[PDB]
């Protein structure tokens, strides 16, 4: 909803810069959360200009940008462009075993009683 | 009036002395003039590789029209260069840019033959409108004159693709110069760089900078390559012409740094290195004064220091410090490789040669394969050679050809042809030597490679340079190629050579240096390995204050019961950790062997306890 | 009294790949 | 005056101590001062694998200028860091971008060389067209606008070395990573800054 | 605890990248003290070849290990039906609390000279390029898993050439140009050669 | 018909967002049906990618239909989507079912041909 | 004569024989035609040494002393080109770095049955 209609030349870039100045303007409140962040790379297909516009802003730590991408859609896109790769820290989320999955299942047994009265 | 507004005027700046002389190149001047004086189709275009001088030819033409050495119908012309930047500025309305172009072409139409239009980098005109098309009835009537100059590949990408215009252009190839004429060009440019700085230039610099830039710096072309070394050696000298010189600066900054750190810690240690560095800085300082008591121009050495600092390649006049290195180099290299004295004396004999300027100018400076049985040091040697050329052992460019077992795996070192999947990426050999070529290249186990990689290494040797699947020719003319093997493995001295002739082609052995053959080990030459292993072990666990006490009977006992002349020195490095490492590894986490201890070892008839 | 408003564009052309087809050599 | 609206000012931020102290690397600073003060084609480019410190060298140069350890004809020349993201903000029409860029270049050239421009990550300077980024080509080789940059080693050969008319007008200044022995000194230098932000 | 120290640095480099590199702070030295006898609840006998597998773990948690070598790379063989696969799944049980988090490749299929590419990748320009290798892109995620190699007899002697720089250096390459480090995994090789030699 | 006129940036994206916004604008009575959905992976130029948060949140019902040969070549290689679909498998039937089906369609061809 | 043209005729698939012209035979490394090769190589080495104003005087007895390990008419004259830089090169390189062969000096050759010292 930001590359929505931007067929004119400077239409996307001032839009993104307005969003970023609103984030930078407030007093350290807003923690952003981009899901599926491998779409940052190929943003503006003009000659690489967009996507690496926020590169001088992540180094100063101005937007806290929690993301969540899969394992194998990462070394195809983000490791290709390793100047961005050192801005991001990594948290490795592996699967659990059955011994805790039983406990995870036992707590969700309320919303399914609501949507299906059984 | 509009040409006064948008465009420029070379002849205005020509009459003010605001160019530089274009001494040289009479032929292309006369060619462009003679094409320009034709009855019809007088549109010349300069095409050539960049940096050879194409703007300078038109500037020399402007100088000659100001002087008046031209032929007949070229008096008082005032060559006007257009400005396509200012043509597109604030023209945010509909029918405005074509009317600005029409006003300029109307201002061209009225004067008969005075104005010579000069559009530089004319491949922008194909676009730049959305326009830029109102040239065809203009050039169909001979009004416009249109001298221009593009580069070599940028012409055929746009203009020959769009060939409706190119029939109205006569072309001129611009030729690059050689080493001989570049000296005569640099003689005619010395008189300006003396004025811009406070320096003088000896003609020895104008010889050496033209010669020295031909071999080492291989990316550019000759006329502007040579100006760079002079023009930046002048700036380096102007830095040193100021109040206090270099070095002394290095040492002052260094000792200030160590001072900072030390006082912040208040480590000893550094305390010593401080004092020593203060002795040195003192001595030099005094020397400085002495000299003063007893340079103001560039000499030969300043060009050498510029070409040495940039591109990483060391080439000076043997500045008095490495003479301490290159004579002691055998004993200093024999602190990690024990034995093999006949091999060290032949590896050393290719660095002192090529350092001292006697070596061949189109050859890799070292290319020699050494081989024999295992556990000898043929892999440890290269990681000992690259321990003082670079002063760190992780700066080696190492590939392993035990993985290239088949035909198609050439392309992970030469890159794919263009238009394929991996073309952003490039090779792993080609694009790691073009970035600062001086490193040491390895080839672990050249035997098990497929016998078609060798027809790439035939022009790696014997020529100096190779092509890739991208379009460059990187050169290996000052690296040290090293090949390893284990061939034969049981021959005395000649069955090995028979196996080498059987597996390699004779036209590959012909191009090498001396194929060394290693000898193995000896019982006396094993104790010197043992105490190096033990001191390395102490240096490893020097972090918990846990030094050792090995008695000489135990160090003698380590030499004996792991010995055999069939596996080399590899079983000793396992026997050390089987004797010490079991008991130490068990007792160290079992308490009681805490920090600040000198634990001994003592001889037992089977083990050696703690 | 209108304007021009020079619009942008997007380009695409994919790549190929080759296969090696080993030979059993007897 | 137009550079007030499309730029930051590193010298103005350096004059209140708002930059992390740069410790080490005398050779690269001396090399940048050597290249930036020649007569023509005076514009270096910092090149190295990422993370080794390339912005830190330019911030150290700003510290050394505001301190004053430079030679005579480099004193009091503010480093105005340009942009290319903020300049293509409102650029819908067919001539506004080139007008804006020509205003910037005219404002730089109107001075007496008192300004050192600084385009960080200049591998984006080829695009922004639709021509553009090509009207800066005659200004570079004459020697008016001083330009300092910083690329990664592997975006360089993809975006700039494709366009060999440009890359002749630069000076590649390689920057290699240090060993452990200098990193211990760097860590002893920057120890005080994190003890203040985190009170430990 | 009012200042940082050399322990919390090790805590960070443990919790990121998953490698246990601490000091065995008084809790899990109780485990590694009993490892020759804890492992005996699933493997019976074979006592002289548990006192060596139980030693490349203790010497690598004390800090005596060679910092550029895999922590243990040893090959055990013998007759069939003895427990030589059950052992290599039992020492992957208390290190990981599971038994399926190990890199189990089987070299019983590499009879010919061109199945190298399924564990080393493919050179650029060819069909499956962005796929990596099967050996390579299962280590680079979590560089601590134990690796099997089942029935290494049937491999053609070209796969051993790939395996030769795995040992004693720790790194290999692939198409993308990265050198994946095997410096702290426990390689394990099985075989059945002879099967009854005196 | 949705990639009809697009040689721009962001042209397909708005045309897709209007359709998704007209779906979730309504209440739950617009069960969708994309037939031959193996053309949802490509069509980028990044596209076919506004649909991924909408799938695993229960918004559009999306009865799909792929042939098995085209499935494992275009979707299973791109495994972020394969947990956003349940794989109802349809095997081919036996003879008597086909005899029943052919007795079903006896009516229509008699209209289409007077035999 | 026979086997060479029999192998030559077989590897010309169609129409490479009668559309070129006649085939000639090499005349390899011979004792009379060996001197001028050494002349060209020594002129090359003098080109390499004339920059630092040092030049050579080479006699004919040394020029025929090199002709023992320079004849070998199977592999060719390449070990001659190597041994020129082997025997002369290391002695010259050892002398030149430790001073004492100061600029403007010439170097003469001095024959030995295995070396040739200076
Ligand atoms: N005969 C000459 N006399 C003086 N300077 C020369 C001569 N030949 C070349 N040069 C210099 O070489 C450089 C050539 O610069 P330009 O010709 O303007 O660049 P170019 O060769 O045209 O490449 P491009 O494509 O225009 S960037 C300038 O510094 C000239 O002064
Ligand atoms: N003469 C020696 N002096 C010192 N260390 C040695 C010597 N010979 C071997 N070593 C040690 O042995 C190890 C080097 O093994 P290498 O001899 O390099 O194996 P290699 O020579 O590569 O044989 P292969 O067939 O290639 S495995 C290091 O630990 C060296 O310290
Ligand atoms: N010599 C140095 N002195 C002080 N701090 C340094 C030094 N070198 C690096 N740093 C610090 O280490 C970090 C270096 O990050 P940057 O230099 O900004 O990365 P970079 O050099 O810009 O590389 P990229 O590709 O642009 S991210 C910063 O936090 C600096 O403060
Ligand atoms: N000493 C033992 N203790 C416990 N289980 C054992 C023992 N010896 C064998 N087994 C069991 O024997 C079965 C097969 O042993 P494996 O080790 O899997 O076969 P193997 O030893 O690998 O021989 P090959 O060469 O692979 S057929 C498993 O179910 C083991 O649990």
């Amino acid at each position: 909803s930001m590359v929505a209609g931007s067929k004119y030349r400077g239409e996307f870039e001032e839009r993104l810069k307005a969003v970023l100045d609103d984030i930078k303007n407030s007093a350290g409140q807003i923690i952003t959360f981009i899901d599926e962040l491998h779409t940052i790379v190929g943003a503006g297909a003009t000659a690489m200009d967009a996507g690496n516009m926020i590169k001088p802003m992540l180094a100063r730590g101005e937007l806290r940008l929690v993301g969540a991408t899969t394992l194998d859609e990462y070394r195809k896109h983000i490791e290709k462009d390793a100047a961005l790769e050192r801005r991001f820290q990594q948290v490795y989320v592996g699967e659990p075993s059955v011994e805790d999955t039983i406990g995870i299942l036992r707590g969700l047994k309320d919303r399914y009683e609501v949507h299906h009265g059984v | 009036q509009a040409l006064q507004k948008y465009s420029t005027d070379l002849t205005a700046r020509a009459r003010e002395g605001k160019l530089d002389p274009v001494i040289g190149r009479d032929n292309e001047i006369r060619r462009v003039v003679q094409v320009l004086s034709r009855r019809t189709k007088n549109n010349p275009v300069l095409i050539g590789e960049p940096g050879v001088g194409k703007t300078a030819i038109v500037e020399g033409l402007a100088q000659r029209i100001v002087a008046g050495d031209v032929p007949e119908s070229l008096r008082d012309k005032t060559i006007v260069a257009l400005d396509l930047g200012s043509m597109v500025a604030g023209s945010k309305y509909r029918g405005e840019f074509e009317e600005r172009l029409k006003a300029v072409l109307d201002d061209i139409k009225n004067s008969a033959g005075q104005i010579i239009t000069f559009i530089d980098e004319l491949h922008t005109i194909v676009g730049a409108g959305a326009a830029g098309n109102m040239i065809k009835p203009m050039l169909a009537r001979g009004e416009l004159r249109l001298v221009g100059a593009t580069t070599l590949d940028e012409y055929r990408k746009h203009i020959e693709k769009d060939a409706a215009l190119e029939r109205r252009f006569q072309q001129v190839y611009v030729g690059e110069p050689s080493v001989e004429d570049t000296i005569g060009i640099l003689r005619g440019l010395k008189d300006r760089y003396e004025v811009h700085h406070g320096v003088r230039i000896t003609d020895s610099a104008l010889v050496a900078a033209a010669t020295l830039s031909d071999r080492y710096i291989t990316a550019r072309f000759l006329p502007d390559k040579a100006i760079d070394l002079v023009d930046e050696a002048a700036s380096r000298l102007r830095m040193e012409i100021d109040s206090r010189p270099v070095e002394i600066d290095e040492v002052e900054r260094l000792v200030r740094r160590l001072e900072i750190e030390e006082m912040a810690l208040s480590l000893a240690k550094l305390r010593s290195e401080l004092a020593d560095q203060k002795e040195k800085l003192a001595e030099l300082t005094t020397r400085w004064q002495n000299e003063k008591n007893a340079k103001e121009e560039v000499g030969p050495d300043d060009i050498a220091d510029v070409v040495s600092a940039w591109t990483g390649i060391p080439a000076g006049r043997l500045l008095e410090g490495e003479t301490a290195k290159l004579l002691r180099m055998e004993d200093e290299l024999g602190k990690r490789v024990i034995g093999q004295k006949a091999a060290v004396t032949a590896v050393s004999d290719a660095v002192r040669r090529s350092r001292a300027g006697v070596s061949d100018p189109n050859r890799p400076t070292g290319a020699f394969m050494f081989l024999g049985p295992t556990g000898v040091g043929k892999t440890e040697l290269a990681k000992a050679l690259a321990d003082f050329l670079f002063d760190d052992e992780r700066a080696m460019v190492r590939i392993d050809m035990s993985e290239y077992g088949e035909k198609h795996t050439v392309a992970r070192l030469i890159g794919a042809p263009p238009g394929y999947v991996g073309y952003e990426a490039g090779g792993q050999l080609t694009e790691a030597v073009r970035r600062r070529p001086y490193t040491v290249v390895l080839f672990d186990e050249i035997e098990k490679a497929h016998p078609d990689v060798f027809d790439v290494l035939l022009q790696v040797l014997d020529e100096g340079r190779l092509t890739d699947g991208h379009g460059r020719t990187v050169d290996f003319r000052n690296t040290i190629l090293i090949l390893t093997s284990n061939l034969g493995s049981g021959g005395s001295a000649e069955q090995v050579l028979a196996a080498v002739r059987a597996t390699f082609k004779p036209e590959f052995i012909n191009r090498l240096d001396d194929v060394l053959i290693f000898e193995g080990l000896n019982p006396e030459e094993l104790v010197r390995i043992v105490d190096i292993q033990l001191a390395q072990l102490g240096k490893r666990l020097a972090q918990r204050r846990l030094q050792l006490q090995v008695s000489l009977p135990a160090k003698r006992w380590l030499a004996q019961r792991g010995f055999d002349p069939v596996y080399g020195a590899r079983p000793l490095r396992r026997l050390v950790q089987q004797a010490i490492g079991d008991q130490l590894a068990k007792m160290l986490l079992a308490g009681q062997v805490h920090d600040g201890d000198t634990v001994p070892v003592n001889v037992s008839p089977d083990a050696d306890s703690l | 009294a209108a304007a021009a408003a020079a619009a942008a564009a997007a380009a695409a052309a994919a790549a190929a790949a080759a296969a090696a087809a080993a030979a059993a050599a007897a | 005056q137009a550079l007030q609206k499309y730029s930051t000012d590193l010298t103005a931020r350096a004059r209140e101590g708002k930059l992390d102290p740069v410790i080490g690397r005398d050779n690269e600073i001396r090399r940048v001062v050597q290249v930036l003060s020649r007569r023509t084609k005076n514009n270096p480019v910092l090149i190295g694998e990422p993370g080794v410190g390339k912005t830190a060298i330019v911030e150290g140069l700003a510290q050394r200028i505001v301190a004053g350890d430079v030679p005579e004809s480099l004193r009091d020349k503010t480093i105005v860091a340009l942009d290319l993201g903020s300049m293509v903000a409102g650029s819908k029409y067919r001539g506004e971008f080139e007008e804006r860029l020509k205003a910037v270049l005219d404002d730089i050239k109107n001075s007496a060389g008192q300004i050192i421009t600084f385009i960080d990550e200049l591998h984006t300077i080829v695009g922004a067209g639709a021509d553009a980024g090509n009207m800066i080509k005659p200004m570079l080789a004459r020697g008016e606008l001083r330009l300092v940059g910083a690329t990664t080693l592997d975006e360089y050969r993809k975006h700039i070395e494709k366009d060999a008319a440009l890359e002749r007008r630069f000076q590649q200044v390689y920057v290699g990573e240090p060993s452990v022995e200098d990193t211990i000194g760097i860590l002893r230098g920057l120890k005080d800054r994190y003890e203040v932000h985190h009170g430990v």
